[PDB]
């Protein structure tokens, strides 16, 4: 869970 | 880098844990001096005092 | 079982003995300043070696180079003596001599990164050394402090 | 001693900070081994921070 | 050429497999020095670094 | 090599 | 471990006494002022040779 | 290959287990800091008490 936040925090 | 117990590393830890609770504990002895009340009144004079 | 519980409170008291009587800043440091400073100089003399390495090997190529280059004179001179024999020699020898350099060019670039990440390293240990430099000044600086503070408490 | 935890403690969340930047970083960097050590760092330190 | 057990031969078949080993080990120490976040965040700093 | 040889015959 | 660790303190212990013995301000400079006179005077007898 | 990545697989569990025995060890040390506080509080304590 903690890595798909960081994959999302990565796009912008 | 690791830190491990390298002889030289080994000494730099102690070395620093000493120092800091050392330095802790002379803060400690500066606070009960500074728990008097004549220093506590010093601490106001001095706002008043670095105005002037 | 009992004699292995011994073992561990006298091995634990004397431990503790141990640490309280070594715990000195200062001696400490004295003696790990002067041992990283050996160590750095050990490295610097192998590092001194590589380079005259690197150097002797620069001068070894450049011998190659320069048989080369008489060997292609040979090769002249041969036509004009007109034997098949020593233009075939030199041939045969100018190949093997750019064989050889190109594996020699490997090495000294193998050397030279050697060399150079012994330099890189050498920077760190250097950037280290000034660093507990500072902080053994650093550190002696709080002891003088120290001894100011405690004799103000007492009084 | 309550300095020096005090000390660690504040240590602990100047670097998790500083982990935090790396993380962003290592997002834009694309590399995601960077971005995960990043991301446990900080749950640990989390946990250790509200037991001391 | 046989590589055989050559006394000159034997010693630098020990010496090859010795270094290799050591070298490996070496960077596997490396390796350890790497896995740190500190050294961690320095390669990703490292590659922004290098563009300015 | 030979052909080589053969350049060098010139000279 | 307990032999380790007495080994670093006996050597530091060591290490500290023996430049203390010879931490003198005026005894290290002369010797240091004996060491660079002879070779000083060495140095200029083979410069003198060289010349010659 | 197939050693290689049975050997592979062992250096990544170690290496897992290697990063959570480090992590313990850190746990353990930060607890003695905290065990040494309350005791020298409580040593502090009892002394206060008796009097």
């Amino acid at each position: 869970d903690e890595l798909a936040a960081l994959k999302a925090q990565m796009l912008p | 880098v690791r830190g491990m117990n390298t002889s030289s590393a080994m000494s730099a830890f102690e070395r620093m844990e000493e120092k800091v609770l050392m330095q802790e504990s002379r803060a400690q002895a500066l606070g009960e001096l500074a728990g008097a009340d004549l220093e506590t009144q010093f601490a106001q004079l001095e706002g008043g005092s670095d105005v002037d | 079982m009992g004699l292995f519980d011994r073992i561990k409170r006298v091995v634990s008291s004397n431990l503790n003995d141990l640490v309280n009587k070594a715990e000195d800043p200062e001696k400490m440091l004295e003696q790990a300043i002067l041992e990283m400073q050996e160590d750095l100089v050990q490295l610097r003399q192998g590092v001194a070696q590589a380079i005259a390495a690197q150097k002797r090997s620069e001068k070894q190529y450049n011998d190659a180079q320069n048989e080369i280059n008489k060997w292609q004179r040979n090769a002249q001179l041969a036509l004009q003596k007109g034997d098949e024999n020593l233009a075939r020699q030199a041939l045969e020898r100018k190949k093997t001599y750019t064989d050889t350099s190109a594996a020699l060019k490997a090495s000294l670039d193998t050397q030279s990164t050697q060399v150079e990440t012994l330099k890189r390293n050498l920077i760190q240990l250097e950037s280290k050394i000034s660093e507990a430099k500072t902080k053994k000044e650093m550190l002696k600086a709080r002891i003088t402090t120290a001894k100011a503070q405690e004799q103000l408490q007492g009084m």
